[PDB]
RNA sequence: UUCCUUGAUGAUGUCAUACUUAUCCUGUCCCUUUUUUUUCC
């Protein structure tokens, strides 16, 4: 019900509201970022300029990954933007 | 236990077991039949049936 | 995974999973420069030609399936 | 190196306007580039050429002056060579030449 | 036969009851074998389900 | 000035197994002219029966004045059938002949 | 009733007379050319089905490329018996040629009712020339009816007065009676029943009136009202119950589920939630069936389709979940030769809905596969209602599908340019519709392709009257930006016109459609400044600024968005400078609506262009507006702070009329509006800071530090939060509460209990037990810690991250041993408490001074034999290097001992949560060279591999995983080898997950360690290479 | 040469109790808006 969109990784920056904000999206947590969340604007676009990558609300930061899924390498799969596995809005 | 098995090697053998006939690869009478049989004793031969 | 080549299962024949491996073995050739040049030097040819043939036994190796 | 991941073979435009890159198996992706506001070099998003169980020979960027683009990807499928128990298909087959082709205002890549 | 399949190993012995069970005896053998991995551990058929 | 829900059939229940058409038909029998009734002969359905007249409205003063009404030292649940549901097991269809007719007789 | 008052506040209708057909549904090669004739001919005999025909040719333009799909899709949409004699005949006469050079039934059901209505009709057309009361037949009753039942007859007499009912009806109507009570050993209780039986329900649960067994199918029925504990009862029921139903699946199979449920999602009197939860079981068993739905599919979206139309969002999604769980699941042939005849239904709701549907099943399958359909159905030549439809498809394919449409774009428009010129009206009218939609998911691009649409559309604007015309405004309108600014500059200069004359018309459907417009054709890089200001603005103040439209919702939007973009243009101070004025006017939308406007122009555009005089109006507007609030919004707020931090010391000489209104507010008026201004503060903090007016600060600070004993959460809350912003600006050895007084006066606050309060308290005291945390005597802290501990009942997050983060701000202040001691205390006996975050602490904590201190203790404290305890520690190792990272390179032998026994059983939890440990630490010591034990720890961990337990195993795939990484590859995969084809499955279905994880990462790696592997008959798996030997 | 009590599983049961995910407890309303074309200097 709730799963990547894994579609490719474009350059726009990714986009957190209030509530995600500390996250690193896929290790979950808070911890030491470093790197940078990028993800396609199919998956980021309009209503989505500036969109949660979790919840639907105005981004108001930037998430930032941790190290942890960095030496691990996971950060470079396809663009985490959940899906509801209803539509994206 | 209670299963029909058998042992080729020691005078076609009746055993009801698995674990029992995997105790029969460490016996006397079996590595008799090997040894006296001129295949030599141990842990190579374990899986023998024939 | 499944979109991500070289994911086994746990039905991988024998065949397949060595075939997966020369195939990597073979990027890896074309890949790192030295160890291609490695391979030309000792068996003489272009590196070209080391390449080329390569690229012939991409899809081959171990010869036809079972 | 990987067998699929692209930076193996890379080409780019004449024009400079987008330039393809390319592993050796499975990925072709692009990156389209035009200059800033203030001509300074910005670069697209991405796209993929995606095409299951090819191999690219080789690639080369080439020639239409101010076009839709076009790239030349030298390919052979394995896929007939593997699902024949013969050994058949290991020879009598050829390696395959397309251009692909950039569009810009659509802005996908078809084959 | 477990029997004959018993005499193409280095180290046949490592053959066991449900191995010729084997979709794949015939690598099983020579990968079992190899130098430094480690064997299978052997709590399944124990059906005990790890620790008490 | 009617609600859309109820219709023609309803659901009647809390009756005796030995019980009478010949009472059924009467009681019932006020409101209006019975398009015709069903009984629950089986295992389960004993117990039960469907009421359906020429008119809702005859029904609707029925599902009125009969609620709760007793027959026996029974109450008898009355409800307004509902519908849709399992019915095709009997197949949508016998059209062909029928409105052949009224394209002929009438030549509509 | 009172009943249905406090019931109907239990769910409601909320749906529309339209809506309410519902309740109706019933449940359930120029040769090529000649060619053309030839497949109508055999097709026809096996009438007149058009699309099908179309479906069918609909291959031909891939020529050579057709196949045996054909006869997979076909297969399906004819009875699949006559397809192979047919797509057989065809191939051969195509290969020929080629060298030389239920379903049906369904239909014929439809065809029927039409010509149906047609004799009714047409039966009150010449008898005006001349429904549900629709008499009935015998054969039409007994199916209506379940099966078991008898009819009846109880006599000819009996049926007699029955017949003679009705004439008796009037007849004995007016008669004689009246009914007359007596004044005057019982039995018989009816079984009622297994929580609860709303009185409606019996109807569907009826046969648990009945208490019995022995009867097998009617087992599994009578089993499966397992349902009513889905429907009713209570939350654990509805749980259990639920799996129960999961597992039971396969079993029962779908046939008899919805055989029973689909009455229930069909209920008249249905709730909220019932509804909602039938959902969840229609997905749920959906994530299983898959071949199985087949037969059920129509038999469900009859049901499901009406979501779509919900005024419910969470409806929709939940809806479009289901339809592509089903689409996808069953067959793409399935869903089409199900969907048809749906398409030329009579009603245009069914319809409607219909394409929604379209609209998800290609979501799911892609538009290719299901276009040579669609342009099957728009080149549909029977009727147009359908042509209706399938453009409405090819929208909300638009919309759903949005961003993504974007390559078969060109096929797309290229189905739906032959409605515009059509003859009937709809049809072109829907169809621009869709271009429209369609360039807005094309932003920017492929202009081209809608390319060879224009030259009509342009043409068409000119002649329209009505609904259409606008439409056709919003297609160009969604185009403009698509095209060249020389291009689109010339058709831009034509369309302002009729844009212009258009402002003024009554329909509201225009007015959101030429708004919307004037935002992109003035919203344009490539028009003209002055000519805005002169021809548009003042109509467009005039007719649109009025009251009509900021009642309604999305006009109120779409209208601010306008007029933003119009200032984004001409500037700041035109805009603002008209609509300044309104504040004053009285009635409350209106004015929230040109507050926020402004709030955003002076967003974007910025103050510094507005001029003096406008500028009194506007402070003298944001007071007159902020004054009066209806409720507290957070609108007007923003929108002021807005616009003074843009007004920057422009802003000074109007302090003392805010302040002094911001105290005066403060007070009284009764304690609602207080927490409104407290925020004023929090916003404006900064403002009244670098302007340097202290005696301000003076006020505020003291004059709030009073409130703090307000009793009102609602107010105490937005007062902090006044005093963190106030903290911000003004640091603490200059705080006039001087803090000494304050953090005390706090301290006794956090256990307020509600919520805002908790927040913002929580908040202040970490600030300043961050910054200052010098001016509290220690004692005073403690006293704090002792107050934290419980805060970690917080339902929220926030709250507690923040807490702990405060925890680790004092644990620096004072010194560790104590605060983590104090933080042991957290016990195993309890459990909810110390849940984690306490550990998180212990964490964090052992940081903030050199762990390399704190170890002993905690490791030692593993001892205890409580056991929840005892994992509690584990984690506080796990939280512990995730947050020390490279350190780790030292303590890992402490706790590598320790990871052993824990690691070994005492149960999961124990490996779980240890394993973590092992993760965390695997990747911080990364290459520094501590492996050697990490080798040796790898050991313990392993055998864990083999289990169900979704925790157990999700966490130890992070051990290996990361593990990899440290120790490498080679060693991973000589665990991982034997395990490849070990006879069994179970094992066979691991190591492949496992040497899947290794494999991906570090595929480049490898090559080195496969081992040699020697070769057979047909083949060679030795690789030659690598023994060349110069 | 003439002799004792016992262990264990697996399957089916809506009993019982601990526990796991920085899960969850607040976000959230926005293109459902659908009709036989029909708004007059």
């Amino acid at each position: 019900d709730l799963i990547f969109c894994r579609k490719q990784a474009g350059v726009a920056i990714g986009r957190l509201c209030e509530k995600c904000d500390g996250k690193c999206v896929i290790c979950d947590s808070y911890v030491r970022p470093c790197t940078l969340v990028r993800i396609c604007d199919e998956c980021n676009y309009g209503s989505y300029q500036g969109r949660c990558v979790i919840c639907g609300g105005p981004g108001v930061s930037d998430a930032y990954y941790c190290k942890e899924c960095t030496i691990q390498e996971k950060d470079r799969d396809g663009c985490p933007k959940i899906v509801n596995l209803g539509s994206s809005k | 236990l209670n299963i029909n098995y058998n042992c080729e090697i020691c005078g076609n053998y009746t055993y009801r077991g698995p674990k029992a006939f995997q105790r029969h690869f460490a016996e006397w009478r079996h590595a008799h039949g090997m040894r006296c049989l001129g295949i030599p004793n141990t842990a190579h031969f374990a899986n023998v049936t024939q | 995974q499944s979109k991500y080549i070289g994911t086994g299962h746990a039905d991988t024949t024998k065949w397949e999973w060595l075939v997966n491996q020369h195939r990597d073995s073979y990027c890896s050739y074309m890949g790192h420069f030295d160890l291609l040049n490695y391979f030309a030097i000792a068996e003489n040819e272009s590196k070209a030609r080391v390449r080329f043939n390569l690229m012939e036994k991409m899809l081959q190796p171990c010869g036809p399936p079972a | 190196c990987r067998r699929i991941v692209p930076g193996q073979f890379l080409a780019v435009d004449p024009k400079g306007r987008a330039v393809m890159i390319s592993a050796i198996e499975k990925q072709k992706l692009v990156y389209i580039l035009n200059r800033d506001a203030a001509a300074r070099l910005t670069i697209s998003s991405p796209l993929e050429a995606h095409k299951a169980n090819t191999l690219v020979y080789h690639v080369v960027g080439v020639d239409v002056g101010f076009e839709n683009p076009m790239f030349a990807c030298l390919e052979m499928d394995y896929e007939e060579a593997d699902n024949d128990p013969t050994g058949e298909a290991a020879a009598n087959t050829q390696q395959t030449l397309t251009f692909y082709e950039l569009d810009l205002g659509l802005n996908h890549v078809v084959r | 036969t477990v029997a004959e399949l018993k005499q193409l190993v280095a180290r046949p012995d490592v053959v066991e009851m449900h191995d010729v069970t084997a979709q794949d005896p015939k690598l099983l053998v020579h990968l079992k074998a190899t130098r430094n991995s480690v064997p299978v551990p052997r709590h399944w058929c124990f059906k005990r389900k790890y620790l008490q | 000035r009617l609600p859309p829900e109820v219709n023609r059939i309803l659901y009647i229940r809390n009756l005796p197994y030995k019980i009478t058409a010949e009472e059924m038909y009467d009681i019932f029998g006020k409101y209006g002219p019975i398009r015709q009734i069903r009984v629950g002969n089986t295992p389960e359905t004993r117990g039960t029966a469907y009421v359906v007249y020429e008119d809702i409205f005859d029904a609707k003063n029925a599902c009125d004045h009969l609620s709760g009404f007793n027959v026996c030292n029974r109450y008898l649940v009355v409800l307004y059938y509902n519908a849709n549901r399992a019915f095709q097991k009997m197949d949508t269809k016998k059209k062909e002949e029928q409105l052949k007719l009224l394209k002929e007789k009438y030549g509509i | 009733d009172p009943f249905a008052e406090h019931r109907p506040p239990k769910i409601a209708d909320r749906e529309d007379e339209y809506k309410k057909h519902r309740r109706t549904m019933i449940i359930s090669a120029e040769k090529a050319k000649a060619g053309e004739l030839k497949v109508v001919n055999g097709a026809a005999a096996s009438d007149q089905t058009p699309g099908a025909t179309p479906k069918k040719l609909s291959s031909w333009d891939q020529a050579e490329t057709p196949g045996h799909t054909p006869s997979l899709r076909w297969d399906e949409t004819p009875g699949r018996a006559k397809g192979s004699e047919t797509p057989g005949a065809t191939p051969g006469s195509k290969i020929w040629d080629p060298t030389p050079s239920e379903r049906d039934t369904p239909g014929h059901g439809s065809g029927w009712a039409e010509t149906p209505r047609t004799d009714r009709g047409g039966d009150s057309i010449g008898e005006t020339p001349t429904e549900r009361n629709r008499p009935l037949s015998d054969e039409e009753l007994d199916a209506m009816f379940p099966e078991g039942y008898k009819v009846l007859p109880p006599p000819a007499g009996y049926v007699p007065i029955r017949t003679p009912a009705r004439k008796l009806t009037a007849t004995p109507t007016p008669l004689g009676g009246m009914t007359g009570f007596h004044m005057q050993k019982s039995v018989n209780d009816q079984p009622s029943g297994l929580p609860f039986l709303k009185p409606d329900d019996i109807q569907y649960f009826d046969k648990l009136l009945v208490d019995v067994d022995e009867s097998e199918e009617q087992k599994e029925r009578k089993i499966m009202k397992l349902l009513l504990k889905i429907k009713n009862g209570t939350p654990p029921m509805r749980k259990a119950a639920l799996r129960q139903i999961t597992d039971k699946a396969r079993e029962f199979g779908a046939g008899p589920l919805f055989n029973q449920i689909l009455p229930l999602l069909m209920s008249p009197t249905l709730e909220d939630q019932e509804r909602h939860l039938l959902v969840k079981v229609i997905d749920r068993i959906l994530y299983k069936l898959d071949d199985l739905v087949r037969p059920y599919v129509h038999k469900i979206l009859v049901v499901i389709e009406p979501l779509l139309i919900d005024e419910d969002y969470y409806a929709r999604v939940e809806g479009r979940e289901i339809i592509s769980n089903l689409a996808k699941a069953a067959g793409l042939a399935t869903m089409i030769s199900t969907m048809r005849p749906d398409i030329d239904n009579m009603d245009e709701y069914v319809r409607n809905t219909t394409a929604r549907a379209f609209a998800v099943v290609a979501s799911a399958l892609g538009i290719p596969s299901l276009l040579p359909f669609l342009k099957a159905v728009c080149k549909s030549k029977k009727s147009w209602q359908a042509r209706h439809t399938g453009i409405k498809i090819v929208q909300q394919i638009a919309i759903l599908m949005g961003c993504a449409i974007l390559p078969h774009l060109r096929s797309l428009v290229e189905i739906i340019e032959h409605g515009l010129v059509d003859e009937q009206q709809k049809v072109r009218t829907i169809s621009a519709l869709a271009i429209a939609a369609l360039a807005e998911a094309a932003t920017p691009y492929g202009i081209e392709s809608f390319d060879s649409v224009l030259k009509p559309l342009w043409k068409g604007i000119r002649q329209h009257r009505g609904k259409g015309l606008a439409a056709f405004l919003k297609a160009i309108g969604y185009l403009i930006p698509l095209m060249d600014a020389e291009y689109a500059n010339y058709y831009t200069r034509e369309v302002m016109l009729i844009l212009i004359r258009e402002f003024q018309s009554p329909d509201e459907e225009m007015k959101k459609i030429v708004l919307k417009v004037v935002k992109q054709c003035c919203g344009t890089d490539g028009v003209e400044a002055n000519y805005i200001k002169t021809e548009i603005l003042p109509p467009f103040f005039k007719h649109f600024w009025q009251h009509r439209m900021a009642l309604d919702r999305r006009n109120y939007r779409q209208l601010v968005d306008t007029t933003v973009e119009l200032a984004n243009k001409v500037g700041a101070a035109e805009i603002i400078s008209r609509i300044v004025d309104d504040l004053k006017d009285e009635a409350e939308q209106y004015r929230k609506m040109v507050m926020e406007t402004i709030e955003k122009i002076m967003g974007n555009l910025g103050a510094a262009d507005i001029d003096h005089k406008l500028e009194e109006q506007l402070i003298d507007g944001i007071l007159y507006a902020f004054q009066e609030q209806t409720t507290e919004d957070s609108v007007m707020l923003n929108g002021f702070g807005t616009v003074v931090n843009a007004l920057g010391k422009r802003v000074k000489p109007y302090l003392p009329q805010i302040c002094g209104t911001v105290l005066w507010r403060l007070n009284n008026k009764s304690a609602k509006v207080r927490q409104q201004a407290a925020d004023l503060i929090s916003r404006t903090a900064v403002v009244m800071k670098t302007c340097q007016e202290e005696k301000l600060m003076g006020h505020l600070g003291v004059v709030l530090y009073e409130y703090l004993g307000e009793e009102y959460p609602e107010v105490l809350g937005s007062i902090l939060g006044a005093l963190k912003a106030i903290v911000n600006v003004i640091g603490m050895h200059k705080m006039t509460p001087p803090i000494k007084d304050l953090l005390p006066r706090l301290t006794p606050i956090l256990k307020n209990r509600h919520e805002k309060v908790q927040e913002n308290c929580i908040d202040l005291v970490g600030r300043i037990a961050d910054r200052g945390a010098e001016y509290v005597s220690a004692r005073e802290w403690m006293r704090i810690c002792f107050e934290l501990l419980e805060l970690l009942k917080a339902h929220k997050k926030a709250i507690r991250r923040a807490t702990v983060n405060t925890f680790g701000y004092i644990a620096k202040a004072i010194g560790p041993h104590d605060v983590l001691a104090t933080l042991l205390n957290n016990l195993k006996v309890q459990e909810r408490q110390n849940r984690v975050c306490t550990t998180v602490a212990i964490a964090i904590v052992a940081e903030t001074c050199s762990p390399f201190t704190v170890l002993p203790a905690l490791m030692n404290e593993y001892r205890v034999p409580e056991l929840n305890v005892q994992n509690g520690v584990l984690k506080s190792l796990s939280f512990l290097f995730e947050y020390i990272g490279e350190m780790g390179k030292d303590y890992i032998y402490a706790v590598t001992p320790l990871l052993e026994d824990a690691l070994m059983d005492r149960d999961l939890v124990h490996r779980q949560t240890a394993s973590a440990v092992v993760q965390h630490m695997s990747l911080g010591v990364y290459g520094f060279g501590c492996e050697d034990s990490l080798n040796h720890l790898l050991n313990y961990v392993w055998p864990n591999v083999f289990e169900t337990s979704p925790h157990v195993i999700q966490a130890v795939m992070g051990a290996l995983e990361g593990l990899r990484v440290a120790i490498g590859p080679c060693r991973m995969l000589q665990y991982c080898l034997q395990g490849l084809f070990h006879p069994a499955r179970k094992v066979r279905d691991v190591y492949w997950k496992i040497y899947n994880s290794i494999y991906i990462g570090s595929q480049d790696a490898l090559i080195a360690h496969y081992p040699r592997i020697y070769n057979d008959d047909k083949n060679t798996y030795i690789r030659y290479e690598l023994d060349y030997i110069l």
